[PDB]
RNA sequence: UUUCUCCCAGUACGAAAGGACAAGAGAAAUAGAGCCACCUUACAAAUAAGCGCUCUCAACUUAAUUUAUGAAUAAAAUCUAAAUAAAAUAUAUACGUACACCCUCUAACCUAGAGAAGGUUA
């Protein structure tokens, strides 16, 4: 079957440079291992994009139906939503930018939230 | 009297069994509509589902393929029995005969000529199966002068369940 | 819910979004091949001056059972290329947007608040 | 399910509390057929009110407001609760009486409280059972 | 009823680039016909509505066109205002649905209704 060890070791073999996999409390009501995934170019991202969803559909997953692609179209972000894993894929610039581990690893304690900030809409008269 | 006459058609010589074929029709059964109700499956998806009572069921007049129309023949069924106080002795007459008490309404049904039954059989919900899909007619609410009171049927209705009590 | 006008608060550290203006951010398209805007649902919003899209996260609308009926409308941008115009998400996001239809899992990512 | 009368739903609740009024009075009076058909319903419902007892507070009140001379409370939990304690329904007779000729030809109906002192209405009266086909119905009945 | 996505399948095909079909599934959209378990607005009545929910179609018969056989016309010709055999759109009614009953009517009641009619009646 198609498991969080095998994509690991399938993303290692196409030379993922940086991978993050979270896990999820049952708490929680998302899924249970959050995946972020680093690739130097575009090129490399589709390359292993492509790769992992086509050895899942041969790894067995039967049961499961195919999985669409999202973020094919940006060239710094894919995601792909499988069963029980989700990998982010990114540029390695990319990735201290958008700092997805900081959010999952520091559930509420990640900088990045505090950076967000409130206004104010009055009407014109 | 009737009622309990009537409850044993194998008893009361039976017309011959013929066995199925493909293009076979079987007939149909007129029912009550006791109303709507939420129910469940075992996916915990929820289902409003529409609840029909089966009341009095009958087989009541059979027509020959030739004698009602060339290409199939036809049965009379009627359900729903009715008083006899306030109707036409004609009516009556023809119940009579049949052994059976008057009923609200009389539907004819198409069937083949393997699948007929003799009159005065009783059809009870049981003739059709949980996973089966149904069509049902039935006239529409009126609305008055603004309307309905026109037959419609609904074609692909899934049966859930059926209460045989 | 967003709609033509129906004046969204931004939930989004977008600089358009995170800067106060003296003009509510209101919707101008919605996009579906229905005219209502609910969860999930992309829209054409309005920022600072700017067309931005924006995706639905709640809605004020009455919802069906065994849901949390939100008492704000709140939305989070995406730029064109797809990715989300702000790094983080401050409201609680239902988590119903992932078995939505949809490219979800990117805003899901930026969602660090689920309910 | 409720009649449209007078100029307006306050007015119908006057005129059903006039009328009210008046029946409790007279025990006994004559009106429009559709009139006195909806004035049924209230005043059956009034006598289970008095039913409950006069100790019970939203009887007062529903007595005061209904009944405006009040000399009939104490008629009505001393005379007409009292009255039907036994029964349990059925407290108010409505029967049909000729249309009036009044050039309009209204229908006419007569609505009384049962129990009464006023002189029996002429009521209808089914048929005896001396009767050659009530006989025949009677013989059939003895050999079954 | 219509659209879109998925599946088929990165397959068939193609040197590569690129990239299908048909069949199946899931989403919606609108149209039509309905419905009130829930939700919402009302009647501050037991009801009516959507902003709520469900269901929705088959082609006997062909035309442009493309073949086969075959004389006139000595052929290993010719689709034929030659005799002839086929394949091949949309239309539509072969195919359905619905209707079929033959009439008691003091009165009462009705989701039936302008009136009348219609339904109900232990």
């Amino acid at each position: 079957k198609f498991d969080i060890d095998m994509l690991v070791s399938l993303l290692r073999q196409e030379n993922a440079r940086d991978i993050c996999v979270i896990q999820v409390p049952p708490e929680m009501r998302y899924t249970d291992y959050f995946v972020i995934g680093s690739g130097t170019s575009t090129r490399h991202l589709h390359a292993m994009v492509h790769y992992l969803v086509k050895m899942y559909k041969h790894l067995k997953c039967r049961s499961d139906p195919y999985v669409k692609i999202e973020g094919k179209d940006a060239d710094d972000w894919l995601c792909v939503d499988f069963g029980s894993m989700v990998i982010h894929l990114m540029l390695p610039e990319t990735r201290e930018t958008y700092e997805l581990e900081k959010l999952w690893t520091l559930r509420s304690f990640d900088d990045q939230l505090a950076q967000i900030a409130a206004e104010t809409l009055p009407e014109d008269f | 009297t009737q009622l309990t006459s009537k409850l044993n058609p194998l008893k009361d010589e039976p017309w011959p069994l013929h066995p199925w074929e493909p293009g076979s029709f079987r007939v149909g059964l007129i029912a009550l509509k006791l109303g709507m109700m939420p129910l469940w499956t075992k996916d915990g998806q929820k289902h409003a589902v529409t609840l029909l009572q089966v009341q009095d069921c009958h087989v009541l007049k059979y027509t020959p393929k030739e004698d009602h129309n060339g290409k199939i023949a036809a049965l009379t069924v009627g359900g729903k029995t009715v008083s006899r106080f306030y109707k036409p002795d004609s009516r009556l007459e023809f119940y009579r005969d049949l052994g059976l008490p008057p009923k609200q309404i009389h539907k004819i049904f198409h069937v083949t000529d393997n699948a007929v039954i003799k009159p005065g059989t009783p059809l009870y919900a049981a003739h059709f199966r949980p996973g089966q899909y149904v069509d049902v007619t039935a006239k529409t609410i009126g609305k008055g002068f603004q309307m309905g009171n026109q037959n419609r049927t609904v074609y692909g209705l899934k049966v859930w369940r059926v209460n045989t009590k | 819910a967003v709609q033509k006008m129906t004046r969204v608060r931004v939930v989004d550290n977008s600089a358009l979004g995170s800067t106060p203006y003296h003009r509510p951010p209101r919707c101008i398209h919605v996009y579906n091949k229905s005219g209502v805007g609910k969860v999930g649902d992309q829209i054409l919003l309005a920022i600072r001056g700017q067309k931005k899209k924006a995706l639905i996260v709640g809605h004020r609308m009455p919802g069906s059972r065994m849901t949390p009926k939100f008492d704000s409308n709140n939305v989070v941008l995406i730029e064109d290329n797809g990715n989300p115009v702000g790094t983080r998400i401050k409201i609680p996001i239902p988590t119903s947007l992932r078995r939505r239809e949809g490219e979800y899992s990117k805003v899901l990512a930026i969602a660090q608040n689920f309910v | 399910v409720y009649r449209r009368l007078g100029l307006g739903p306050e007015s119908r609740i006057h005129l059903l509390r006039n009328l009210l009024t008046g029946l409790v009075r007279h025990e006994r009076i004559e009106a429009t057929w559709a009139r006195a058909d909806e004035m049924r319903g209230y005043a059956e419902k009034l006598i289970d009110y008095g039913k409950l007892g006069d100790t019970n507070e939203r009887a007062m009140r529903m007595a005061d407001f209904w009944l405006t001379e009040k000399d009939l409370i104490p008629k009505l939990f001393k005379v007409l609760a009292p009255r039907f304690q036994g029964q349990n329904g059925n407290y108010t007779r409505m029967l049909q009486i000729p249309n009036r000729k009044e050039q309009d030809r209204a229908k006419m109906a007569v609505i009384e409280y049962k129990g009464n002192y006023l002189p029996p209405l002429p009521l209808p009266h089914r048929d005896s059972n001396l009767t050659l086909l009530n006989q025949l119905l009677l013989g059939l009945q003895q050999d079954l």
